[PDB]
């Protein structure tokens, strides 16, 4: 019933619930937020969340650690879909944990690199980042000891990189004669264009799972799509 | 080496029972066994 | 999502007056308007749609495009694809169990009622060398045989029916490449990218129309609106 100023938008954020009235759903443009599908799209959203000024600061090895943190966040959020093999519980691995991990990375890199442009890879605080993320940041939501063991295994595999050596395997995409190797770019733009150079096909084997872990589930949602057909063509 | 595997009550894996230590083969890796979610289910 | 008529009219106001590469020849202008309409309707719905419901909307868009096309409408094959699980199959008939299981054999029995797929049982034993493309391995790229001169849309429908009979976990990949062959290989590739909130809020949203920010539990977007107000120097 009201005419507003033109450059104004009323934002109404809410959870997807039946108690939201259909009149207000009719009244507004709806945008739905979900955990993004795929490692590539999740890492694109993560790199879009971090501003360019934060990552391009001194030292020059900040971008490699930010790429590793984005890859770790992407694989532990994409493992949430394949419950109960990716994680034994449906944890809420949101963005606050990623922001706290970024803050600890920035603070410990300012503490270690005393204004230097670059560090030899032996002197990077590996153990501080590993323990502070495995016990407080990402280990805070962990209940089972086996989930903590899996998190520690992922952090010990990911954060070594043979001390930033090239030809480092991130994972094994195909069991037959294929793997995902570490990009050798030394800047943020190289990492973004390497994210966009990822093949859009994926297996659960990107995350270390067996390839069949999604398989039956995929069949289920295929039939689910067919079930949704019974809502349209029956009404057609 | 030797790998520790939990035993869950069923496929929902929400009820841990006890741990089993298993000897690994001559070519496998314990990181793959920790990564793939290798567990034991009693009711299946 | 309960879309009104005014949402559709705002879509058309973004169709008729927002012409990319603006051509002044009506023969090109009609096709440009049609493709722009289909893409902007898919984008403005799938921005407010869960990812599980994207491929059903893409299927409906492809069906509307096919019914709007001259093109041989394979609607009997469409009906058999759309209701093959709910239709009655034969009882007591056992095909070859050479490389196909009992459920696969039952699906071949159901698919043998199609007129193009009439010599189905002889086809799975004549093509003994293609033990990987039809069943097992990765049947995403290669599909054996065909449904006579057939359209690529009809060939895609025949491949979709063959996969739904044979390898039902890759049904969503078949639906994705069916949309890619029907509507364009980059039709839904915008949805892999993160939500550019700035342009959609500043341009596509009316002032008296609120921005509804629906969120799944465990993944909210309050900080998204905070960052949007922070970058644009607006006070919320």
């Amino acid at each position: 019933s009201l005419q507003p100023h033109a450059c104004f938008r009323l934002f109404l954020t809410m959870e997807i619930n039946p108690k939201v009235p259909v009149n207000l759903l009719r009244a507004g443009r709806i945008f739905v937020f979900e955990p993004p599908p795929g490692v590539k799209a999740n890492m694109l959203r993560t790199f879009s969340s971090i501003p360019v000024s934060r990552i391009c600061k001194s030292p020059n090895e900040r971008a490699r650690l930010y790429f590793l943190l984005a890859w770790f966040h992407a694989i532990i959020q994409e493992r949430l879909r394949y419950a109960p093999l990716g994680w034994s519980k449906k944890y809420e691995f949101g963005e606050s944990d990623l922001r706290s991990a970024c803050d600890t990375v920035d603070t410990w890199l300012d503490d270690t690199a005393k204004g230097r442009q670059n560090i030899s890879p032996d002197k990077i605080p590996w153990s501080a980042l590993k323990t502070l993320m495995a016990q407080s940041i990402y280990g805070g939501r962990v209940d089972n000891e086996f989930d903590q063991r899996l998190l520690n295994t992922f952090l010990e595999r990911l954060f070594t990189t043979r001390s930033f050596d090239s030809e480092f395997k991130l994972a094994c995409k195909v069991d037959g004669h294929k793997d995902i190797q570490m990009p050798d770019g030394i800047r943020r733009e190289e990492f973004v264009q390497w994210v966009e150079l990822l093949p859009d096909t994926q297996t659960p084997s990107w995350l270390g799972l067996p390839n069949n872990a999604e398989r039956v589930l995929l069949t289920t949602q295929g039939v689910d799509m067919i079930s949704k057909m019974l809502k349209m063509q029956m009404l057609e | 080496s030797v790998v520790t595997l939990p035993v869950y009550l069923n496929f929902t894996r929400a009820d841990l029972i006890f741990t089993v230590d298993f000897e690994i083969a001559t070519k496998e890796d314990p990181r793959s066994f920790y990564e793939r979610g290798v567990a034991v289910l009693c009711t299946e | 999502y309960q879309y009104s008529l005014q949402f559709f009219l705002d879509i058309y106001h973004n169709v008729l007056y927002e012409n990319p590469n603006l051509v002044t020849d009506h023969t090109q202008r009609l096709s440009i308007i049609t493709k722009d309409l289909f893409q902007v309707a898919f984008n403005r719905v799938a921005r407010g749609m869960l990812h599980q419901d994207h491929i059903t909307f893409a299927m409906l868009l492809a069906r509307i495009k096919l019914k709007g096309t001259g093109e041989p409408t394979y609607d009997a094959e469409f009906q058999h694809f759309l209701r093959g699980n709910e239709i009655v199959l034969s009882a007591g008939s056992t095909p070859r169990i050479q490389g196909l299981t009992v459920e696969q054999a039952e699906a071949v029995v159901r698919l043998s009622c199609l007129p193009a797929f009439k010599d189905l049982i002889a086809k799975v034993q004549a093509d003994e060398q293609f033990g990987i493309w039809l069943d097992s391995s990765s049947p995403e790229q290669t599909v054996p045989y065909l449904w006579t001169p057939a359209t690529p849309i009809g060939q895609a429908i025949h491949r979709l029916l063959l996969i739904q009979a044979f390898r039902p976990d890759r049904l969503l990949a078949m639906a994705h490449m069916f949309v890619s062959t029907n509507l364009g290989e980059s039709f839904m590739s915008i949805m892999e990218q993160p939500l550019d909130l700035t342009h959609i809020v500043g341009t596509e949203v009316k002032p008296n129309t609120p921005v509804l920010m629906c969120s799944v539990p465990g993944y909210d977007a309050s900080g998204h609106v905070e960052d949007l107000a922070a970058e644009q120097n607006t006070q919320i």
